[PDB]
RNA sequence: CGCGGAAGUGUUUUGUGCAAGGGCCGUAAGGGAAGUCGGCAAGAUUGAUGUGUAACUUCGGGAGAAGGAUUGGCUCUAGC
RNA sequence: AAAUGCCUCGUCAUGUAAUUAGUGACGCGCAUGAAUGGAGCAACGAGAUUCCCACUGUCCCUACGGCCUGUCUUGUGAACC
RNA sequence: ACGCUGCUUUUUGAUUCUUCGAUGUCGGCUCUUCCUAUCAUCGCGAAGCAGAGAUUGCGAAGUGUUGGAUUGUUCACCCA
RNA sequence: UUGAUAGUACGAGAGGAACUCUUGAUUGCGACCUCUGGUGGAGCGGCGUGCCUGCUGGCUGCUGCGGAGCUACGUCGGGAGUAUAAUGGCUGAAGGCCUCUAAGCCUGAAGACCGACUGCGCGGUGUGUGUGGCGGAAGACGACCGCUGUGUGUGCAAGCUGUGCGGAUGGAGGAGGAUUCCGACAUUUUGAGGCUGUGCAUU
RNA sequence: CGGACGGCUCAGUGAUAGCACGAUGAUUUGUUUGCGGGAUGAGCAGUAGCUGCGGGAAACUGCAGAUAGUGGUCUGCCCCUGUGGGGGUUGGCAAGUAAGUUGUGGGCCUAUCAGCUGGUAGUUAGGGUAAUGGCCUAACUAGGCGCAGACGGGAUACGGGGGAUCAGGGUUUGGUUCCGGAGAGGGAGCCUGAGAGAUGGCUACUACGUCCAAGGAUGGCAGCAGGCGCGAAACUUGCCUAA
């Protein structure tokens, strides 16, 4: 079964490989089983792994919170490992597989916990980029760390260095207008109110 | 090498020892012997007799499908974008 | 009555441990009278209480027709 | 074509994969027939027949088990021919 | 064709030699063995034998030749 | 009997074979118990009727599972030896030709004989037997196979059944001052108790 | 935000539908109108598109990385109480529009259809509902309908607005433009939503099926054209950013 590692702390994949001597030895173990990364070959060793998917001969995925070996159908919906869901409120059968590894699992998707003392080409190596930088302000002002009252958070950070820089910018400053007039017109409808009180008093 | 497990007490059946039997929907279950055969005809529940697997763990006394395996793991590495590779904040 | 107990009454203390074939019995995969002159023999139904009961008929019957359901132990309630 | 029809396993229909059996219909009936009683089946029958459901070692095809005999000992000790 | 010559002992007759001071008289079921005048399987001829399918003849008796409906039937007649 | 040979030879067409190789079976015969099924008055459990004053524990009845052994509905196992029959051929006269025949020779059958396989008598040879007792893989009784004190008992291993008594904590409800008594059954201690003719060790 | 309308059809239904006059003081209502109402606090989790590694004949789908909206929990705010406490997270009022529920009355034919009915008629309590009610359950009473036709059975039964015939009085007909109902091969069960027991939504059984590398995946013309079938019996696979 072609093997499908991860490194998350660098970022980087790449499709390993391996025969069916070892391959004996992942045998009845549950989706976030992990273990000693030495079982699978050699350059893995020293290394802790972990388990977190995999497909079938025949395409179809397997998912936490079935415990078997075999092939279910059950009803999923919304937000559902399994199914993609595109109009509101519609559920499907379909074909899942059970959340343990056997002799039908054709790729299986691991994650290196701890490099080894040793050295994987293509995951201890690379160090790769990130894809988003943040947006929100407290978020943004953190990790640069702008407390200067922050005065201008963009600007500060223009100068520190081209990178584009994106932000909630406009965002804030529509919703800062709409609760202020808000204010502006609860003071009119409760003045113009009590005018009516005391004049309506007045003659009866 | 092994045949299958028993689907109603959980054991290991070794190679040329069960007989399985097809049900009309294409159910094919695999039993051990005929003091399980007969369970299942009674209708029994599993679950009431104390040397099944499945009624060692409704009761608590030994689970059958152990998880956690030590899983003692930390690592939070900080990388660059697309040319502030070096933030030094 | 059957299935078990009293009372009264009767009774011995150095043969073997069990081949084939008999006499009287028990259990059997899958099939279900293909067996035989012939369902012979065996198997099957069976108590009680609700339910539901056809043709025909000398109007009395047929009738317990046929067919379906319930049943232990424990702790209480209601009637006279 | 009946417990009554020789010819005869009469002819036609129906039940079966296959019907010298059973039932229905036909009638020049060797030799049916009216207290020699004729026609007729409600109720009753350890009476004679054919089919259906149920059920099974009747059978396909036999296996294993129980008790008493037989096999072995002592005593008593015949008969047929 | 019209005529003519044989063999067997499975038919039914013909006869009355044995048995009437008793040889248990039909069929089926079960089990063994023998004959060849061979149905199939092995070898080989002929043709009005193209091939295919059959028909006719010789050597050959080692091995096979079933399950049912109706009848007591032998026999018969249908189904697979 | 399956596939190949082959939609080939043969035939205007329609139709449609064989030698050699190859796949499975039906039935007969002789064995065997690893697996699966049947049986199992051995063993453990469940639910009852009567009796021992009741509980515990027994005996008696019906029922579930059921090891060893036995068994079939289960598993295994078949000569290319020699000479011939019918027929077809070689050489060849009688009969200057002809002819498988009169002398001779070649080929050829689910048949014959032989081999292999089972039983019995008789022979030979550097060759002659444990009285009794105890066991079994052997057995109606005789016999046969073994030893010549290595048994019995117990422990462990390997299996069958299925969670023991007593205690503790609960229980549909009922009874009534004590915060007591009656109650089928439940959970826990507890894959627990009971049992074994098989194997190993020891005494 | 919409796809619950619009369009097609007449199987079921003889009154539980439809028409006429009533009750809702027994109920809910997005968009429309006019008034009211509104957290810029803390502290943590974390996703679409996007950037990479991939599976499968297909139809469809997985894992890692990093980000808006967002989701919990505290804080405050509001509600029922108070000499204790306990809940909720901003959801309103009135018109208009729509929808649900309910009372009485009407010439299809038939007595070779005369007696029918067990949740059946009522009382008392509770549950469920947006809401009354045997609508549903527990306990108890013995009722309810009928020649002024009950209960049954039949024929080519969708109801009206309407059509035909024609001195008067009558007889016959309405699948079909407008309004009301019901259904999407046959039955059932449901999700989302102000509104559906929806079928150009989903799930199961059932009639007929279709595609596959054989392991899987899938269908719904009684919408507009068109094809087959059936029968005595019925049009164009056209053009449209205009009304």
């Amino acid at each position: 079964m072609k093997l499908n590692i991860a490194y998350p702390t660098n970022g980087t994949q790449k499709m390993f490989e391996i025969e069916r001597r070892n391959e004996v030895r992942l045998y009845d173990k549950k989706i976030g089983d992990q273990f000693d990364g030495g079982i699978l070959g050699e350059e893995f060793e020293g290394t802790i792994m972990e388990i977190t998917g995999g497909d079938d001969y025949q395409g179809f995925p397997m998912v936490s919170g079935h415990l078997t070996k075999k092939r279910v159908r059950p009803l999923l919906s919304k937000g559902d490992a399994g199914y993609r869901c595109r109009r509101k409120g519609v559920r499907r059968r379909k074909s899942v597989r059970g959340s343990i590894v056997s002799e039908e699992i054709c790729v299986l998707n691991l994650i290196i916990l701890r490099p080894g003392e040793k050295e994987i080409d293509g995951l201890t190596n690379a160090v790769n980029d990130v894809s988003h930088l943040p947006r929100k302000e407290k978020k943004l002002r953190k990790m640069f760390g702008v407390p200067d009252e922050e005065k201008n958070v963009v600007g500060y950070i223009r100068n520190i260095l081209i990178p584009k820089i994106r932000h909630n910018g406009k965002r804030m400053k529509r919703e800062q207008e709409r609760r202020e007039q808000i204010m502006k017109i609860r003071l009119e409808r409760k003045r113009i109110l009590e005018e009516e009180r005391k004049e309506y008093l007045e003659k009866y | 090498m092994i045949q299958g497990v028993s689907m109603f007490s959980g054991r290991n059946i070794p190679k040329g020892s069960g007989i399985y039997e097809v049900m009309s929907d294409g159910r094919a279950v695999l039993t051990a012997s005929n003091k399980e055969r007969r369970l299942i005809a009674r209708k029994i529940n599993p679950r009431d007799i104390r040397w099944t697997t499945s009624s060692r763990e409704f009761f608590g006394k030994e689970s059958q499908y152990v998880v956690e395996k030590m899983n003692v793991q930390k690592v939070k590495v900080v990388r660059g974008f697309r040319h502030i590779s070096a933030s030094s904040l």
